[PDB]
């Protein structure tokens, strides 16, 4: 595989992947990793 | 084409099934619940964008800046099957699911084959204090005590100052650490980051 890989290179057509979010006062970061990557993955896997 | 999935609707309607709101959840049962109910669009706090935006307003954490400092946790709002105003379709019918949902094995080689193959994971380690202080280059963590696990996005890998790490992001917003994203070592299983990686495939039409 290569020595680096930025996902938000090679997919630079997914604008979700150099999104970064904010879970406020509130430990919901289980479903951050969870529905950022989810997004991410839509636009890679999309038809 | 694009959509932001939304936190809120992951968040609010799991349930037990995730854990405890905004007390804690199992990522593992967050990407088995995208496949069984689906996961509808919502975007950002205020941002009007999507079925279900994100109902917990920023903060500063840990940093300095001009937002309001974090508090500890805070109420989990409630689960709203329905979207706002002005956005449409119906709720139902912006569901967007998930064909499968898989652990990682506990390898480097098999996680940098993942993000290869298919985009970015979820995992999660352990803080201590010392991340905190997180603001560039590769972390590694020497001090501090212990804190429970964070779960995160990793979204690739390199090598810097020659120490190979993992990219990350964060969910602490743009102004923490590298601009919210961060690097940790990688292959030592390092703060516990290679061992709890899950992910899924998205169903298609």
């Amino acid at each position: 595989l290569p020595a680096s890989f930025d996902a938000r290179e090679q997919w630079p057509q997914c604008p979700t992947i150099k999104e970064i979010r904010d879970q406020g006062s509130c430990g919901s970061c289980w479903a951050f990793g969870a529905v950022e990557a989810i997004s991410d993955r839509i636009c890679i896997h999309t038809n | 084409v694009s959509v932001e999935v939304s936190a809120e609707d992951l968040l609010t309607c799991c349930g037990s099934m995730c854990g405890d709101g905004c007390n804690g959840g199992y990522p593992a049962e967050a990407w088995n619940f995208w496949t069984r109910k689906g996961l509808v669009s919502g975007g950002l706090y205020e941002s009007h964008v999507g079925c279900r935006p994100y109902s917990i307003p920023p903060c500063e954490h840990h940093v300095n800046g001009s937002r309001p400092p974090c508090t500890g946790e805070g109420d989990t709002p409630k689960c709203s099957k329905i979207c706002e105003p002005g956005y449409s379709p119906t709720y139902k019918q912006d569901k967007h699911y998930g064909y499968n949902s898989y652990s990682v094995s506990n390898s480097e080689k098999d996680i940098m084959a993942e993000i290869y193959k298919n985009g970015p994971v979820e995992g999660a380690f352990s803080v201590y204090s010392d991340f905190l202080l997180y603001k560039s280059g590769v972390y590694q963590h020497v001090t501090g005590e212990m804190m429970g696990g964070h779960a995160i996005r990793i979204l690739g890998w390199g090598v810097e100052n020659g120490t190979p790490y993992w990219l990350v992001a964060n969910s602490w917003n743009t102004d923490w650490g590298d601009n919210g994203f961060f690097k940790i070592l990688r292959g030592q299983d390092h703060c516990g980051i290679e061992s709890e990686v899950v992910a899924g495939i998205p169903r298609t039409d």
